Order: structure tokens, then C-alpha cells, then sequence
RNA sequence: AUAGGUUUGGUCCUAGCCUUUCUAUUAGCUCUUAGUAAGAUUACACAUGCAAGCAUCCCCGUUCCAGUGAGUUCACCCUCUAAAUC
């Protein structure tokens, strides 16, 4: 099967990681590459790693050999594998915006059935970790490292509904438009419940994005928007 | 646009593909195209027969009686559609026809009883 | 269609538009149905035109135009 | 008379109403006049054929 | 139905006064921009009529439409000065005042 | 040949099947050959042309007992999005125009028959007032002209005019007459 | 006088019957999706938010009124026998002025032999369909409501769904309407389904039936096993008050027949299964006792 | 707008000059009784008047 | 990211969540508030938060606003009768300005809903044209007529080149 | 835009160009049937034939329909008010 081109690295599957000198093994690990690059000869290369269960990490592998280079890669990114937390494990818990150097990146949680809309690199960590259903943008300087990382970070950094229950000591209800007005609380505190209720903010000072708003007032026109797509 | 004299009527426009015809009953300038612009439409007709063996007739007749009480005539198909609502009187011409038909029916049947 | 500064067709210059025979019964009682049916027709016509008119009335100084319009007078006071 | 279908909305409207009278709903005709077709027509009216 | 001028009633700035018994007033409206979606002001220059020239550069006043234009430009008519320039009288409280200070105090009444 | 062509229904729940796709969608492993990373908008029109498949036929194309019927609904639910109950567009699975209108049609008919479960809303009733004493419903009394049999109006009927109208319409005419008719047949000759 | 369906009575009681599940009121709709909301609630807000889901729920449970079933309209407006013969299709006048109830709407319709008459009640639904289509309506009949479709629309336990399709399609005193209710009704009371209609509009619908034609007791006994007394005693009584002049309501006055004592006169009275009801009502008295 | 004073100019000619060679009834309803055309128009009249 | 503060006040979400919808009478409105002042603020944040709204929702109603004109802030409305209405809104938050002048020269509710009653019967659904005026273009949409021939040939008794 | 290729010995950043998508016209080559829709490049010049009559004479119509896109804020709302229909 071939990656993301005929020609390309980028997206093939290099097997589950060897068994380590720690003794465990990692059959239910799946491992892509991400880049492959010419060192001026030696070769470095981009894998990333994952079980579809949260726990992935990604790692760079030099070597003058390519297939030492996969091995490396894929043996450390195996020890320093990140947990992703997961909302009803299929998609992220809120929107992300994130900046890494130059790359910025801006996630959008989706209801089940959305897919994976976004760059091929972050479709193939997605797969990785277990995310199935997520919209993703990146704009800036599309450099692979960068991306990898800053989407690890944002990944990594998001907070759980449990974990907002537990900060503001507050029900967290849900709104679903399918289910009607019905309540449905996804977390409660651990500890006690605030008796005060959250100020009716009557306009929050939240920074806005100007493409998530042209797009829902219907002025964003591009013809490379919304197109049709095999299923991801 | 301003017309020089003219008036409103009420009248068929014309609709629908080649060898299926429909119609759309409008109040528009006499002077006007006959699909052109229009000043409210006042029901539909089609006239090839469904799947019931029916031909749908929709009349608003609120607003016919208003356009006629403001002073809108009406085209000779217009009428006859009326008449056979039981709206108006059942056109002169109708029952000239139904008599022609007649007419021209009992030939006929003479014909064969004479051959 | 043509504008009254085209000329006429010259394979027209010679043609009579001979009138349609006549009937004489069927003419006559078309002749009355016409009338017949034009009497009906205008009194249908005038009926429509008073219920126009009688509209226009009411909704311009109608009792209950009056009436809301008192109550909006009002409501604003 | 009245034409079938407006008979029957005159009657079903007044049925509707509250009203409950049997009388036939009726179109006068005395006001309109039926002139004949070769009554003379207004000659100040008419116009006239243009000079060329 | 009781005037052919589309602008009704008008509150804007005398900016010019030398006209005879005209004063020139500048109006401003808000106008969505269609890209930003933010309101801007726009100016429109118009001529009251005003008879007693009691009109100063920098008052805010009303104009009434005329029934019809006395002149090109001169379609509406002063029906009062809002804001004499430097003589506020408060609204609210009826007190002379300079800005945001009262001239005279609202207790001394 | 097949021999599930008569019951479709079970080619999915045979041994075959399950060595063949196991649980997962018969159109999971497939993939669209195109130039650029953006695919073409529509998919091909039809993987088989006077009896020849191409090269890389569609999910349905390349099993020829995989067979689009509205009976066979456990092969029409993998064409339907379980979590929003839309039908995938063609592009989604990579079936070809023609399979794609077919699978439409058959999940539409399977719809109808009931074989299918699909969200059915509840609706609020037509009418706010359920009365039928209006006139438009109930009867209108006769009019006096429907007793009697007559027309609704006189001059619906032929009444033969007296001999000096004739005889004047003769005389405006001359020479542009036609022969004179009678009353016409009392019913519609058959 | 013998109460209505619509008497605020018997609108309590079958509104108690029906019950107020919100999960199942409020069940997840199969449709497009949209990402969801959340709201950061006190103790005190999410119960003000749980009883404006009950009020919605109570909106959404509203029981359709039960409709005789319309009598045919047999109306001729007028025989114009001149026109007989010189058309070969019958026309249909719609009036669609908007402003009118579709009830009180004038539909006609002129046939080949010239007569002028009223639309048939199916013409008038599929014109006012034609004209003002409503949304679920169709304007020819789908094929789901035949014998065999229903028939497999009930064994997939669709019976909601069933009764969904034919208030769409179909007006509350329509012939076919009533006749897919009933059908419906007979099914469940026959396979024991009470529980699907539920917390649903219909529970009501088909409560006033089993009790109008007297076979209260597969609901009787279901209410039992789920430990429903109170609805089994309403039920009762709603059956008594409909046919006062049964043996059951004399017994019950005689007896003095009161809560579950009403239940056993019934049995005893006017019960075709009356010997599993009183068996049915013996182990649920003692489950109670053993609890 | 720039004044169009030609077709001014022209509209009160022509008024002028319609009102002071206005054909007289000689003229206009004058019949060829052989041909039964008016000599003034050259228009044929209606079959049944002839 | 959206430039400025509170980018939300230029979206058409939060243009259309304004309530009022003010009478035919009223035709200017004046605003006249103070930059500093505590007593103020809530007129400040009227300024800030909900003038774009009322313009939105009033598109023909001259708005026009002043600065440190007088010591406390209030409203005028000038009515087409020549009748004016003050408002004295020191002291007052925005939400009590926007529920006041709702209440004392604001359509009511009722008013709205005939007005959205009596735009629906424009849109007549029994017309048929263009989509952009009407659900249908033609009777052949609506099923159990003859549908068009561009998707169903006609059959050949009811064409005219077979009839001929 | 879910993006991609391309500057360097190499990395990062900035930045242009181009690719992938969807329509229309024309050109090459190639084309079987049926239904439907649409159809000069040119406000350049036009052979030829038709496109306005009706009707007891008066009048009425030929000021419409049909065509083009040269010129170009004459089209929309309000006030007022002719001609026209009733
Ligand atoms: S669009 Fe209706 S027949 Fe073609
Ligand atoms: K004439
Ligand atoms: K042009
Ligand atoms: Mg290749
Ligand atoms: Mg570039
Ligand atoms: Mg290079
Ligand atoms: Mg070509
Ligand atoms: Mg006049
Ligand atoms: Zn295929």
C-alpha cells in the first residue's frame, strides 16, 4: 500500500515497534512515517507511534541507513509516548488553537460521523492515537516537526470535563440539539458543590477567529472548501 | 414601465416543456409578454390529464374577485375555465360547441343507420 | 411583428376577406346567449367592484380600525 | 341566479355566520341596461384619420 | 402625504452660518460596513431655513421637512436648537451647566 | 453465478464473507486512483462496460456476489451513516455512478417496505379546527332550477327563434347563407 | 352525560396512565449532526433545566384528539346536461386562497357528463396536499401502510413509528387513519406491547380503545407485573365511569369496591381473563408482603 | 442631463403643421365606387358594405 | 484573530439578537453620555454594546451620539408627531436602558408575530416559478402528474411528431 | 484548501510562481440511438420571400409582440398627479 503519493514515505506503516530492552512488547502499537529528509550522506526521519487508545508519541531517527534510521525513530518514540484524553473516545474534548514557532494550528471538536478533515500528517496521528472524528486547519509555515509537535502539545494540554467539573465545582450539562432540552450532565465535582451560580457574562471577551465567523455567515466562498472526499 | 393605455387581465400563461404544456393563471398587462412580468398569479391549470385521470385546476379566488373589482378583464380560456368551476355563467361559446358537437354526432350515427 | 412603416407583402396586394357564411337560428339565439350571459356577467362585475371598494372602506375607517387605532393612541399615552 | 359555486359559497359563508334564512341568494339585473350593439356611440369621442 | 421631502425630522450641527436666514448643518447617520460589520459615521449637508438667524456654528439643533423646498437646497426648517453652543441647559434637571459640571446646582432650586 | 442471487441476504452472514471482510464495511479497503491530492468530484460512471470490468472496479463491482437488493439491508446499512442516517455520497466509498444510484434506490425501497429503520419525526396535525359543518364539506341546499331539472339559466337551452327574425337575418345576408339548423339532439348522440 | 376523550377527567387520568419518561421523550434522534453545548450549572439550575425538559416533554406528549370517522360527501352542485360528452377527464377546482381552513376550503369537481359536485374526502386531501403540501405528507398513499409492510413494521416492535407515518399521512377521521390505529392497537394488546407506547401521545389513543371495546385486561395484567397499581386502579375506574351501567360498576358500588378492591371486582364482573388477573394481582400482593 | 431641444422643436412642428394640413372630409371619406377603395388612404372597404 | 475589543459585537449573530424594534413614530434618537463617571457606566456600555443592535434592527432611524455635553447621560426620542421622549439613564445598567426603551417605544411582541403572519402569505405555496420565489417550478414535480420530459420520454401517442 | 511542488552545501523564516477542483468557449483527434434544454464573433453590409390587420364605410390596431447590448447611475422607494381599465 502506498503513503500519502506513489513516492512518498510520508503515511507508511513501518510495523509495531520491536520489543524493548525493558522487556515489554508492543504488538498493539502501529507506527508511520512522517518525513524522511536527506542529511548532507545520512538520513533523518520522522515516525510517529501509537495504539489507537491514547497513548502515541513520535520520535526523529538519524542514521546512514534508512531502515536504522525507522528503527531508532521508532524505538524512542516507543519511551516517550504521550496520553491523549478523548471525549467519548472518538474525538477531542474542546476547540484547540495553538501556535508552535511558527505553525499555527486550529482544532475543532466534531460530532461522531464528521471523520478526520485535516492535513494528512495530522490524519495519520489521529489514526494513531484514536481520534476519529475532528476538523483541523493549519496555517503558517507547514514544517512536519513543527506540526508534529505542536499538535502533541495541544493534544496533550486539553482539559477533560471531569477536570472543569473539579476546577469551577460545578455540574457540566450538555446540550445536545438531537436530544432536545433534555440535561444531560456529563461531569460532577468530586468535592462540594458551589452554591453561587457562574455570572451571566452578557458578552464574553473571547478572541474570535475571522474564518470560523465568515464561514458561518456565509461569505467565505472558496471553491476548496467542503469538497468531496474518501472517507479518512 | 409605463404602457400607453392597456389593462390588466387575467390570463394563461403558458409553462412546462415541449409536448407538455401547464399553465399559470396571472393578472398581468394585456400589453405585456405572455410569460413576461405579471402582477400576481392567480392559480394554475393543467391540462393534461394525471395519474387519477384528473385535470388540476387551482383558482385563488379571493384575489380573482379582487382583480376583477379592480377593473382586470379576462381572456376567452380564462372564462370558459370559470364557467366550468361554476364560478360564471357557462360561456356562451361552450354551449354553442356542445350543440355543434351534437350536432355533428347525430350526422354520424345517421350515417351508419343509413349504411 | 411588423411596425406601420413596413410596406405591405406584395403577394397580398389582391386578397378580400370573404365574411363567414351565416346561420340564421344558430346566429340568433348566440346573439341572445351573449346578451344573457354579458348581463350576468356585468352584474357579477359590479358586485366585485362594491366588495373591493367596501374593503378599502373598512380597513381605512372601519369600526374596528377606529377602535385600534384608539387603543394604540392610548397604550402610547 | 347566482352561479353554482359562488351560490354555494354565498350560502355556506352565510350558514358559517350564524344566519340561518332560506332565501335563495339572487343577482339583480334591473340597473344593468342591455344597449344594443348598433346603438349610436359618442361621435365628439371618436377620432379621426391623420393627414399623410 | 404631508411632504414631498424625504428626510422628516433631522437633528445634526450648524457648521456654516453665512447664508441669509439659512443655516448649513451637518447630519450624521450609522452605516454598517458590509466587510467589517462595524458602524461608521456618514455626513450629509443640509439647509435650514432659519428665520431669526438665532443659529451659531457648533450647536446641535432639529430640522423639520418643509411641505415643499423653498429653494434647491433648502428643504427643511430649524423647529429648534437642541444644544446652544457653550449654554447647555440639562435636560434631565432643567440647571445650566458647562460640560459635565452644573453652572447652577440642582439643590439651589 | 452466484447461487445467493435469489437470497442476497445471505452471502453476508456466509464463512466467505467473514474470511473475505470480517466486521468491517466491504468498501473500507479501497482506495481511488487520481492525480493530485484533491480527488475528482464525481467517481466513474460504471466499473463494467459490455461486460468488462476495469482495472480497479468499486467495492460492489469487484464482488460479483455482492448483489444491491432492498432485501439484502445488512449490505445497504454500510452505505448509511449510522450516527446521522444520510446516505454516503459516492466519492465517501469510491462506488462507481451507477452503483451509487442503485444502492440509493434499493435503500429507499427497503425505507418504504419498513426493512430499514430511519428516523421518523412527529409531526402537528394539519388542521387547527376539526369541525365539518362548513358548506364546503357538508350540503348545500339545491337550487330551485336543480329540482325542476331545468338548467341553471333559460338560455342554456335552444329555443327556436320566431320566422321574421329569420326571415330579417335572410335578408342581411343574402348570399353568404348556410343551410339553416334545427334544435339540436335533446341528449349526446352515441 | 358519558364523558369524551377530551374531558378534562379523562384527560388527567390518561396523562397519569401514559407516564413522563424523559430518556425515552427526549430519546437521541438519528440526524444530521451539530457539535454539542455546555453549560456550567448549579444544583439549583439544573433542576429549573430539568423541569423545563418536563414541560417540554409535556408539550411533546400531547394525546391527539380521537375523531369519529368522517361521513362520506355526497353533494351536487349542479347538472349541466349541455356539457355532457364534450370532455373525456373530469376537471378539479381547487380554491387556494390562503386565509381559510382546509375544512371549511371549496373543492369541486366537474365530470364528463356535466355535473358540477363537491370533492370526495380523499380528492380533498390530495389537492390541499397538491396546493399546500405538508411536511411527511405524500400525496399517493405509501406502500408501508399495506397489510403485509405493517406486518413486518410490528415485528421489528415499530409500532410508534407506524402510528408516526399514519398521523403524518393521514387526517385523524379518515377511514385509513382509523383503521391503522386500530390495527396497530390490536397487535400490542395481542403480543402484550403496552410498554413501547409509553411516555408517547398515543398511550392515550389506545387506552381509550381497549376500554370503548371492553378488553382492558392484557393492560390490566401488564400495569400489575409493573407494579403500576395505581393504573391499573385508574384504569378501572375510567372503565366504570364509561360504562356505568356494566355489572362491574354495580358490583363496585355494591361492595364498596376501593383501590385494588376495584380490580377484584372487575375481575370477578367483567373480565374475560379474569382468573389470571386475580392470580396476576395474588403474587404481586405477595411480593409487596414478602418485600 | 443636456437639453434635447431638437425633438422639442420637432413635436411643436409637426403640431403646427397637422393643424394647418388637417385633410378635410371631401377628401378623407371620398369612395372610388368602381373599386370601391379610398383614393385618399388607397384602403379597401369592407366586402360586406359594398 | 478578529481585531479589537469584544469581536463578537461585529458579527451579524449578535447584530440580529437585538430586541428592539422600535414604532413607525420614532424617528432620531440622541445619546447623550459621559466618558468618565462612574453614575454612567451602564450608559457607556449602551454605547459599547447595543447601538449597533438598535441600528440593525432599525436601519432607518437616525442614531446620532454626544460626548461630555451635559453632567449626566440620557436618551431622546424624536417622534414623527414633532412629541419628544426623554430618558433619564444615570444610575441604570444597559439591560435596563434596552428593557425600558423596549417598553416605552418598542413594538410588542404580538405587533411582530402579525407582521411575520402577514410576510408569510406573500410566499404562496400553491404558486409555482422560480426557486427563488416559489417551492415548485412546474406541476411536474408534484408526483402523480405527467413529469417533464427531460427525465421521462413522453410516450409516443401523446408527442406531436407521432401524432403528425 | 486537509493541502502539495519549487530558492540553499544544509536548516529555519519570508515570499512569489505553479499543481490538485468546478464551469464556459474554441482547436486537435474521435463519435452509435432516443428524450429534453441551449445555440453569429461583429450596433459591419445586406439579394430574396414572409413577419398587421380587422371591420357594414367611422374608428381601432400597426406606439404591442419580436430584436440588440451601442450608449449608460432614466430602472428602486416616498410625495404629488396626468393618460388608461372598472
Ligand atoms: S419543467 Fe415541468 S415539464 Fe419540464
Ligand atoms: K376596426
Ligand atoms: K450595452
Ligand atoms: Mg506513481
Ligand atoms: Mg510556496
Ligand atoms: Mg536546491
Ligand atoms: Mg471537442
Ligand atoms: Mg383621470
Ligand atoms: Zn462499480
Amino acid at each position: 500500500e502506498r503513503g500519502w503519493s506513489g513516492n512518498s514515505w510520508g503515511g507508511i506503516s513501518l510495523g509495531p515497534p520491536d520489543p524493548g530492552p525493558c522487556g515489554e512488547t508492543y504488538e498493539d502499537f502501529d507506527t508511520r512515517i512522517l518525513e524522511v529528509r536527506n542529511v548532507f550522506k545520512s538520513i533523518r526521519v520522522l515516525v510517529a507511534v501509537g495504539n489507537g487508545k491514547g497513548a502515541a508519541g513520535f520520535s526523529i531517527g538519524k542514521a546512514t541507513d534508512r531502515m536504522d534510521a525507522f528503527r531508532k525513530a521508532k524505538n524512542r518514540a516507543v519511551h516517550h509516548l504521550h496520553y491523549i484524553e478523548r471525549y467519548e473516545d472518538h474525538t477531542i474534548f474542546h476547540d484547540i488553537s495553538l501556535r508552535f514557532k511558527r505553525t499555527h494550528i486550529k482544532m475543532k471538536k466534531q460530532p461522531k460521523g464528521y471523520g478526520l478533515r485535516c492535513h494528512r500528517a495530522i490524519i495519520t496521528i489521529c489514526r494513531l492515537i484514536g481520534i476519529k472524528d475532528m476538523y483541523a486547519k493549519v496555517s503558517g509555515s507547514i514544517n512536519m516537526l513543527s506540526l508534529t509537535q505542536g499538535l502533541f502539545r495541544g493534544l496533550s494540554r486539553q482539559e477533560t470535563h471531569q477536570q472543569l467539573a473539579d476546577k469551577k465545582g460545578l455540574h457540566v450539562v450538555e446540550i445536545r440539539e438531537e436530544c432536545g432540552p433534555l440535561p444531560i450532565v456529563v461531569a460532577s465535582p468530586r468535592g462540594p458543590l458551589r452554591k453561587d451560580p457562574e455570572p451571566e457574562d452578557e458578552v464574553p471577551d473571547v478572541k474570535l477567529d475571522w474564518e470560523d465567523v465568515k464561514t458561518a455567515q456565509g461569505m467565505k466562498r472558496s471553491v476548496w472548501s467542503n469538497l468531496k472526499r474518501a472517507a479518512t | 414601465k409605463a404602457y400607453r393605455g392597456g389593462h390588466l387581465t387575467i390570463r394563461l400563461a403558458l409553462g412546462g416543456c415541449t409536448n407538455r404544456p401547464f399553465y399559470r393563471i396571472v393578472a398581468a398587462h394585456n400589453k405585456c409578454p405572455r410569460d413576461g412580468r405579471f402582477v400576481e398569479q392567480l392559480g394554475s391549470y393543467d391540462p393534461l390529464p394525471n395519474s387519477h385521470g384528473e385535470k388540476l385546476v387551482a383558482l385563488n379566488l379571493d384575489r380573482i374577485r379582487h382583480w376583477i373589482g379592480c377593473g382586470a378583464h379576462l381572456s376567452k380560456p380564462m372564462e370558459k375555465l370559470l364557467g366550468l368551476a361554476g364560478f360564471f355563467p357557462l360561456h356562451p361559446m361552450m354551449i354553442t360547441n356542445a350543440e355543434r358537437l351534437r350536432r355533428k354526432r347525430a350526422r354520424e350515427v345517421l350515417l351508419a343507420s343509413q349504411k | 411583428r411588423k411596425t406601420r412603416h413596413d410596406p405591405l407583402a406584395k403577394s397580398k396586394i389582391e386578397r378580400v376577406n370573404m365574411p363567414p357564411a351565416v346561420d340564421p337560428a344558430e346566429f340568433f339565439v348566440l346573439m341572445e346567449r351573449y346578451q344573457h350571459y354579458r348581463q350576468t356577467v356585468r352584474a357579477l362585475r359590479m358586485e366585485f367592484v362594491s366588495e373591493v371598494q367596501r374593503k378599502v372602506h373598512e380597513a381605512r375607517a372601519g369600526v374596528l380600525a377606529e377602535r385600534k387605532a384608539l387603543k394604540d393612541a392610548a397604550e402610547h399615552r | 341566479p347566482y352561479p353554482p359555486l359562488l351560490r354555494a359559497m354565498i350560502i355556506a359563508e352565510r350558514q358559517k355566520n350564524g344566519d340561518t334564512s332560506t332565501e335563495e341568494p339572487m343577482l339583480n339585473v334591473q340597473r344593468i341596461r342591455m344597449e344594443p350593439w348598433d346603438y349610436p356611440a359618442k361621435q365628439e369621442d371618436k377620432g379621426r384619420a391623420k393627414g399623410t | 402625504v404631508r411632504s414631498s421631502v424625504h428626510a422628516r425630522w433631522i437633528v445634526g450641527k450648524v457648521i456654516g452660518t453665512k447664508m441669509q436666514k439659512t443655516a448649513k448643518v451637518r447630519v450624521t447617520r450609522l452605516v454598517l460596513d458590509p466587510y467589517l460589520l462595524k458602524y461608521f459615521n456618514k455626513r450629509k449637508t443640509y439647509f435650514a431655513h432659519d428665520a431669526l438667524q438665532q443659529c451659531t456654528v457648533g450647536d446641535i439643533v432639529l430640522l423639520r421637512a418643509l411641505p415643499v423646498p423653498r429653494a434647491k437646497h433648502v428643504k427643511h426648517e430649524l423647529a429648534e436648537i437642541v444644544f446652544k453652543v457653550g449654554k447647555v441647559i440639562d435636560p434631565v434637571t432643567g440647571k445650566p451647566c458647562a460640560g459635565t459640571t452644573y453652572l447652577e446646582s440642582p439643590l439651589s432650586s | 453465478i452466484s447461487p445467493y442471487k435469489d437470497e442476497p441476504w445471505k452471502y453476508l452472514e456466509s464463512e466467505e464473507y467473514q474470511e473475505r471482510y470480517g466486521s468491517r464495511p466491504v468498501w473500507a479497503d479501497y482506495r481511488r486512483n487520481h492525480k493530485g491530492g484533491v480527488p475528482p468530484q464525481r467517481t466513474r460512471k460504471t466499473c463494467i462496460r459490455r461486460n468488462k470490468v476495469v482495472g480497479n472496479p468499486c467495492p460492489i463491482c469487484r464482488d460479483h456476489k455482492l448483489h444491491v437488493d432492498f432485501r439484502n439491508v445488512k449490505l445497504l446499512e454500510q452505505f448509511v451513516c449510522a450516527h446521522t442516517g444520510i446516505i454516503f455520497y459516492a466519492p465517501y466509498t469510491g462506488v462507481c455512478v451507477k452503483q451509487h444510484k442503485r444502492l440509493t434506490q434499493a435503500i429507499q425501497k427497503a425505507r418504504d417496505h419498513g426493512l430499514l429503520i430511519y428516523h421518523i419525526p412527529q409531526v402537528e396535525p394539519r388542521d387547527l379546527d376539526f369541525s365539518t359543518s362548513h358548506g364546503a364539506v357538508s350540503a348545500t341546499p339545491p337550487a330551485p332550477t336543480l329540482v325542476s331539472g331545468d338548467p341553471w339559466y333559460p338560455w342554456y337551452n335552444w329555443k327556436q327563434p320566431p320566422e321574421r327574425e329569420l326571415s330579417r337575418l335572410r335578408r342581411l345576408y343574402q348570399g353568404h347563407l348556410q343551410e339553416e339548423s334545427g334544435p339540436p339532439p335533446e341528449s349526446m348522440p352515441k | 352525560k358519558k364523558p369524551t376523550f377530551m374531558d378534562e377527567e379523562v384527560q388527567s387520568i390518561l396523562t397519569k396512565m401514559t407516564g413522563l419518561n424523559l430518556q425515552k421523550t427526549f430519546k437521541p434522534a438519528i440526524q444530521e449532526l451539530k457539535p454539542p453545548t455546555y453549560k456550567l450549572m448549579t444544583q439549583a439550575q439544573l433542576e429549573e433545566a430539568t423541569r423545563q425538559a418536563v414541560e417540554a416533554a409535556k408539550v411533546r406528549l400531547k394525546m391527539p384528539p380521537v375523531l369519529e370517522e368522517r361521513v362520506p360527501i355526497n353533494d351536487v352542485l349542479a347538472e349541466d346536461k349541455i356539457l355532457e360528452g364534450t370532455e373525456t377527464t373530469k376537471y378539479v377546482f381547487t380554491d387556494i386562497s390562503y386565509s381559510i381552513p382546509h375544512r371549511e376550503r371549496f373543492i369541486v369537481v366537474r365530470e364528463p357528463s356535466g355535473t358540477l359536485r363537491k370533492a370526495s374526502w380523499e380528492e380533498r386531501d390530495r389537492m390541499i396536499q397538491v396546493y399546500f403540501p405538508k411536511e411527511g405528507r405524500k400525496i399517493l398513499t405509501p406502500i408501508i401502510f399495506k397489510e403485509e409492510n405493517l406486518r413486518t413494521m410490528y415485528s421489528q416492535d415499530r409500532h410508534v413509528d407506524v402510528l408516526n407515518l399514519c398521523f403524518a399521512q393521514f387526517e385523524p377521521d379518515s377511514t385509513e387513519y382509523i383503521k391503522v390505529h386500530h390495527k396497530t392497537y390490536e397487535d400490542i394488546d395481542k403480543r402484550g406491547k403496552y410498554d413501547l407506547l409509553r411516555s408517547t401521545r398515543y398511550f392515550g389513543g389506545m387506552v381509550w380503545y381497549f376500554v370503548n371495546n371492553k378488553k382492558i385486561d392484557g393492560l390490566l395484567i401488564d400495569q400489575i407485573q409493573r407494579d403500576l397499581i395505581d393504573d391499573a386502579t385508574n384504569l378501572v375506574q375510567l372503565y366504570h365511569v364509561l360504562h356505568p351501567d356494566g355489572q362491574s360498576a354495580q358490583g363496585a358500588k355494591d361492595q364498596a369496591a376501593e383501590g385494588i378492591n376495584l380490580i377484584k371486582v372487575f375481575a370477578k364482573t367483567e373480565a374475560q381473563k379474569g382468573a389470571y388477573i386475580e392470580l396476576t394481582l395474588q403474587t404481586y400482593q405477595e411480593a409487596l408482603s414478602r418485600h | 442631463v443636456r437639453p434635447r431641444l431638437i425633438a422639442e422643436l420637432a413635436r411643436r412642428v409637426r403640431a403646427l403643421r397637422e393643424q394647418l394640413n388637417r385633410p378635410r372630409d371631401s377628401q378623407l371619406y371620398a369612395v372610388d365606387y368602381e373599386t370601391l377603395t379610398r383614393p385618399f388612404s388607397g384602403r379597401r372597404l369592407p366586402v360586406r358594405a359594398w | 484573530p478578529m481585531k479589537g475589543r469584544f469581536p463578537i459585537r461585529r458579527t451579524l449573530q449578535y447584530l440580529s439578537q437585538g430586541n428592539v424594534v422600535f414604532k413607525d413614530s420614532v424617528k432620531v434618537m440622541t445619546v447623550n453620555y459621559n466618558t468618565h463617571g462612574e453614575l454612567g457606566e451602564g450608559a457607556r456600555k449602551f454605547v459599547f454594546f447595543n447601538i449597533p443592535q438598535i441600528q440593525y434592527k432599525n436601519p432607518w432611524v437616525q442614531i446620532m451620539m454626544f460626548k461630555n455635553m451635559t453632567p449626566s447621560p440620557f436618551l431622546r426620542f424624536y417622534l414623527d408627531s414633532g412629541e419628544q421622549v426623554l430618558v433619564d439613564v444615570e444610575t441604570k445598567s444597559n439591560k435596563e436602558i434596552m428593557e425600558h426603551i423596549r417598553k416605552i417605544l418598542g413594538k410588542n411582541e404580538e405587533t411582530l408575530r402579525e407582521e411575520e403572519e402577514e410576510k408569510k402569505q406573500l410566499s404562496h405555496p400553491a404558486n409555482f416559478g422560480p426557486r427563488k420565489y416559489c417551492l415548485r417550478e412546474c406541476i411536474c414535480e408534484v408526483e402523480g402528474q405527467v413529469p417533464c420530459p427531460s427525465l421521462v420520454p413522453l410516450p409516443k401517442e401523446m408527442r406531436g411528431k407521432y401524432k403528425a
